[PDB]
RNA sequence: GGGAAACAACCCAGACCGCCAGCUAAGGUCCCAAAGUUGUGGUUAAGUGGUAAACGAUGUGGGAAGGCUUAGACAGCUAG
RNA sequence: GUCGGCUCAUCACAUCCUGGGGCUGAAGCCGGUCCCAAGGGUAUGGCUGUUCGCCAUUUAAAGUGGUACGCGAGCUGGGUUUAGAACGUCGUGAGACAGUUCGGUCCCUAUCUGCCGUGGACGUUUGAGAUUUGAGAGGGGCUGCUCCUAGUACGAGAGGA
RNA sequence: UGAAAGCAUCUAAGCGGGAAACUUGCCUCAAGAUGAGAUCUCACUGGGAACUUGAUUCCCCUGAAGGGCCGUCGAAGACU
């Protein structure tokens, strides 16, 4: 696993209260709870944590691997924040976000409002441009993929909404 | 010669059994033989014999392998097209004592004598029983 | 998606993937590669 | 019906019918089933004295 | 919570438009809280209401008792209503002003019996040929199973049998009037039973 | 007779009678239901066990080889 | 006790409609194919004994099967196998044809199981008059068209969400 | 989201969306649910003897709450 043998390198300003296996990470953005599966090593040493296999099985040893990965999206989550871009296309479709409520118009007959959740914040620098914040990866995505999921794209003209680096698939009537 | 059991002269203890984190066939294997009295010398195939055994957390029995969600239970209720299913993992959600005294149920024989067995199995579903003015011993497999 | 009973690499973007014990094949380049149950 | 109290007595002291037969023909007591099973229910003293006697002769 | 009226009878209504409503008319006697059902005592939540009166000699000691417990007089009959996060107290006159007009209502009544019904009326079967030979089968079930598998006839087969004279409830009909000052409650169509049967009166659940 | 759930023709075994004696056969030993919740070392995760083929598949265990490889192998990223 | 009809069904899913989806040689409207799905629904006539089929006119659709090719101690008796008669044909003939045709007796008071209703007895641990919880069970669950959205999206237009 | 497999991946751990199917919600039946449930209220507060002494039997006094019979009937009903 070159994962899970890869330590997560703690920058400035991350606190730790490791107790067993309810890892905790702090930061300037928020603070995440990591519950550790209870057959992955992980230890504090230094400014730094690694994480190793208590028996080297075949799922402990790929907990090992997702188990770094989740500390790391922890790590930089309270430290810098995850952002998906997503992106409106389509005449009329528009996206406005106002405190906790994203509306959107998709061209329904009905108005699209989207509550986002706690600790996630959306931006509209444009009418067609939606900026979806948070210190949790997971949330990020999800929230991101609900929002793309009232009007995926499509392959006609690439109307709906869309990620910002997605490759949407392109035809033509023959 | 050889000794029968008087119904009227048995001996009968109350026992409490925890089914937290426990196997439900296994727990059920000694719940059965138990309510039979085959751990008694003075066994007697036509005669109750057995011990009555209080089940607690009931819905904290478990069961190995993917049986959570695909244990199913059937019954038919006369009608036509009447087959109703039910999950363990739904069952226990719902009526978790009926986990536990269908395995036992099951592991009893099927006759006047072996109801009269199940009549002695009291299945609950929290930490407490209201058996406790008949002061069950504890009894853990 | 196309089901039967042996689904295989129709190209170099298909990829084979088990999902709950099914056999898939799932394309990044085309949909029409999108296979299940080999 | 015999070997079944038998099993409950022997159980009841801390070993299985089978060990108990086994062990009782290790050492060499011929006491059929039907006297092992009227002491397994009214002489208990007897019967234990009888399975500790198998249970030396196993090890 | 509901009421419990008597089915007084069916009347129109006409409206300054010239529509006929039709109303069954529900003479709701103002109901007596008998007894307030409560958790921690019933393991539910209802009140028991009695309406109308009876006679002091067809009242046996122990209703005589339970009513006076709520100091209240005997009535007719006595009904229980489930009941969420109210709070009664017995003695309390549940009128028709629980209602208004407009809104819907359920009416449960026990409907008029028909005795033993045959089943073209019971299950609407069609009928067999009324002539071209059938012999003396014209009104008969017909086949009531299939064959040797499976050699039986199923439960809940449709056959002939008692009709009417159970517990039916109409629902969503809507009140045209509320007459407080007679006890009348008005709601358009039809209410299962007779004049003179006891209906119960509740909030639609739909 | 015993086993194969039930089951002439399969398996064990050929019933003179009685016994509230013992040993075995086939087949078995968690409960129904007599007897190991026996011991040791592995495999399976599919309730496979407890019904089926051509064919398909980074399921997983073992073994014998081979190619490239700290003169930088494979994968990823940058650029041509 | 046979084909078909009538009455009454019950189940399967290899689904006809309705519901959810993937791919499309899917612009839209409409389709094609496959996956999931059995809750409900799923023609009336003319001809023919017909099942079928063809035709007419509907419908969202007019599904495919199992159930003694479900159902005659439930009905029918048109077909099919009695005895009459006839045609064609075959046989010298008596007759015969899996060819045609006109006519031609369909029994049973339900004991048990089952089912639909409706009671009596006992039990529920003193008895009684009321009210009731709900383990469980059964019933129900179909769908068209028009309008707004909007002649908007889509489209060269046509058409058209 | 995410490794095993530095990538990828809906899955292995974890978190979702999702159908007239299923469990409810609607209606009716329902404690013979022998596991026979719950609530309110009512009624009955005497002696003697015996045997095979106690959840026994017999004699006298007592006969409640209530139920039924009977009658007048019913938009209830084959009889009920
Ligand atoms: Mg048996
Ligand atoms: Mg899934
Ligand atoms: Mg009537
Ligand atoms: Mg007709
Ligand atoms: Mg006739
Ligand atoms: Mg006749
Ligand atoms: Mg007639
Ligand atoms: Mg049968
Ligand atoms: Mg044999
Ligand atoms: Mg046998
Ligand atoms: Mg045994
Ligand atoms: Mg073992
Ligand atoms: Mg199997
Ligand atoms: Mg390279
Ligand atoms: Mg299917
Ligand atoms: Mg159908
Ligand atoms: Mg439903
Ligand atoms: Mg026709
Ligand atoms: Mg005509
Ligand atoms: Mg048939
Ligand atoms: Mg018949
Ligand atoms: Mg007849
Ligand atoms: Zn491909």
């Amino acid at each position: 696993s070159r994962v899970a043998k890869n330590p997560v390198k703690l920058p400035a300003g991350v606190e730790i209260k490791l107790a067993g296996q309810q890892l905790s990470i702090k930061g300037a953005k928020g603070a995440l709870e990591l519950k550790v599966h209870p057959s992955v090593e992980v230890i504090q040493d230094s400014g730094e944590l690694r994480f190793a296999a208590r028996n080297g099985d075949q799922q402990t040893r790929a907990m090992a691997g997702t188990t770094r990965a989740l500390v790391n999206n922890m790590v930089v989550g309270v430290s810098q924040g995850f952002e998906r871009k997503l992106q409106l296309v389509g005449v009329g479709y528009k996206a406005q976000a106002k405190g906790q409520v994203l509306s959107l118009s998709l061209g329904f007959s009905h108005p699209v409002d989207y509550e986002l959740p706690a600790g996630i914040v959306a931006e509209t620098p444009s009418q067609t441009d939606i900026l979806i914040k948070g210190i949790d990866k997971q949330l990020v995505g999800q929230v991101a993929a609900e929002i793309r999921d009232f009007r995926p794209p499509e392959p006609y003209k690439g109307k709906g909404v869309r990620y910002a680096d997605e490759v949407v698939r392109r035809k033509e009537a023959k | 010669k050889t000794y029968t059991a008087k119904p009227e002269t048995v001996q009968r203890d109350w026992f409490v059994v925890d089914a937290a984190g426990q196997t439900l066939g296994r727990l059920a294997t000694e719940i059965a033989r138990r309510l039979r009295g085959k751990h008694k010398p003075e066994y007697t195939p036509h005669v109750d014999t057995g011990d009555y055994i209080v089940v607690i957390n009931a819905e904290q029995v478990r069961v190995t392998g993917a049986k959570t969600t695909d244990k199913m239970y059937y019954h038919h209720s006369g009608f036509p097209g009447g087959i109703k299913s039910i999950n363990f993992e739904k069952l226990i959600a719902k009526a978790p004592e009926r986990v536990i005294e269908t395995a036992v149920k099951g592991m009893l024989p099927k006759n006047p004598l072996g109801r009269d067995m199940y009549r002695k199995l009291k299945v609950y579903k929290g930490a407490s029983h209201p058996h406790t003015a008949q002061q069950p011993q504890e009894l853990k497999i | 998606m196309k089901v039967r009973a042996s689904v295989k690499k129709l190209c170099r973007n298909c990829k084979i993937i088990r999902r709950d014990g099914i056999v898939r094949v799932i394309c990044s380049a085309e949909p029409r590669h999108k296979q299940r149950q080999g | 019906l015999w070997i079944a109290r038998i099993n409950a007595g022997a159980r009841q002291n801390g070993l299985s019918y089978s060990r108990l037969i086994a062990g009782l023909k290790k050492a060499a007591i011929e006491i059929d089933r039907k006297v092992l099973a009227d002491l397994a229910v009214n002489e208990k003293a007897a019967f234990t004295a009888i399975v500790e006697k198998a249970k030396a002769s196993l090890a | 919570i509901g009421v419990v009226g008597r089915k007084c009878g069916m009347t129109r209504i006409f409206t300054e438009e010239g529509v006929s409503i039709p109303v069954t008319v529900i003479e709701v006697e103002p109901n007596r809280v008998t007894q307030f059902k409560t958790e921690e005592t019933d393991g539910y939540r209802a009140v028991q209401v009695t309406a109308g009166e009876r006679r002091a000699s067809r009242v046996t000691k122990a209703q005589a008792g339970h009513f006076a417990k709520a100091n209240v007089a005997a009535g007719r009959g006595v009904w229980e209503f489930r009941l969420g996060e109210e709070q009664y107290a017995a003695g309390d006159q549940i009128t028709v002003d629980l209602f208004q007009a407009g809104q819907m209502v359920d009416v449960t009544g026990e409907s008029k019996g028909k005795g033993f019904a045959g089943t073209i009326k019971r299950w609407n079967f069609r009928g067999q040929d009324n002539t071209h030979g059938n012999s003396v089968s014209h009104r008969v079930p017909g086949s009531i199973g299939q064959c040797q598998t499976p050699g039986r006839v199923f439960k809940g087969k449709k056959m002939s049998g008692h009709l009417g004279a159970e517990r039916v409830t109409v629902q969503s009909l809507e009140i045209v009037r509320v007459d407080a000052e007679r006890n009348l409650l008005l709601v358009k169509g039809a209410v299962p039973g007779a004049t003179g049967g006891d209906v119960i009166v509740r909030p639609a659940a739909k």
